[PDB]
């Protein structure tokens, strides 16, 4: 903004682009969303072989198996050999450790 | 409760998610469960926006927040902190165990 | 073949079509082969999220899960509610039954 000038929508939108870019974490899990171009291509092949009643349940096992091995990316590139202990795994560690001391 | 009421309703049953927290895989699938109702909500909020700036800002805020890779995981972002939060709990369990071993 | 006439390749090939149609069983398992249009569409999505090192192993779990629930078709139509006991399952029944009597 300059005193004679007037701020435009194109400059205001790249500023909001800078705010929402900070909403992206510095290191994130590449949690995969199954695209519908991949999802119905599996579900038409499942309906091709008579498994249309379990065509949807097959695509969940494809979505979970990609999600169970979700990889960790930092700048869009995969952090190689990155190990992390999630909060559900850590609370399972705490609960069996509490049950050891309680008994 | 306030983070999980937007998925599971008002009767969240906080006790189940306190004892066993959600997996990163599980956090993905509740993000995709309401992904249809959230993108339709972002459309009706951008239509009812007072300005074109406020219309772009809600669609940009939702485009970041629809992505489940944009879910910040403290186990991924700060891994040595999350193992410190685990041994913070496990040290209190260990100090109770040393008191039972002394008896 | 008629005594004045001469048999053509088009009539000889529909006869071999009739022989190979009898090679198809009257009731068969719809064992699904994963098409490459479905296989690389999954493997490009697996390489889209950084899981290209296990992109092939994901497609095997998609191929097996379609194969573990392979359905039984008779005239191309699914035989509804068809239960079958395979030879690997039946030989597991025999071997534990032999181990019961042997002990």
């Amino acid at each position: 903004w300059k005193k004679g000038k007037t701020v435009s929508i194109e400059n205001l939108n790249t500023v909001t682009d800078k705010y929402a870019a900070a909403l992206v974490p510095k290191r994130k899990l590449a949690l995969p969303v199954l695209p519908e171009g991949v999802k119905k291509a599996v579900e038409d092949f499942a309906a091709s072989v008579g498994q249309a009643k379990n065509a949807s349940e097959v695509s969940e096992l494809l979505a979970k198996s990609l999600a169970e091995k979700a990889v960790v990316t930092e700048g869009g590139k995969v952090v190689e050999g990155f190990s992390y202990v999630s909060k559900a795994v850590a609370a399972k560690v705490i609960a069996t450790r509490r049950a050891e001391v309680h008994e | 409760k306030e983070e999980l009421k937007v998925i599971y309703g008002d009767n969240v049953d906080v006790k189940h998610f306190q004892a066993s927290p959600r997996t990163p895989v599980q956090q993905l699938f509740d993000s995709l469960k309401n992904a249809a109702a959230n993108k339709e909500r972002a459309a009706k909020e951008a239509a009812a926006a007072a300005s074109p700036y406020l219309a772009y800002a809600v669609t940009k805020k939702q485009e970041v927040q629809a992505d489940p890779s944009n879910i910040p995981f403290d186990e991924v972002l700060y891994p040595q902190l999350s193992e410190e939060l685990l041994e913070l709990e496990l040290s209190d369990i260990r100090e109770d165990e040393i008191a039972l071993e002394k008896a």
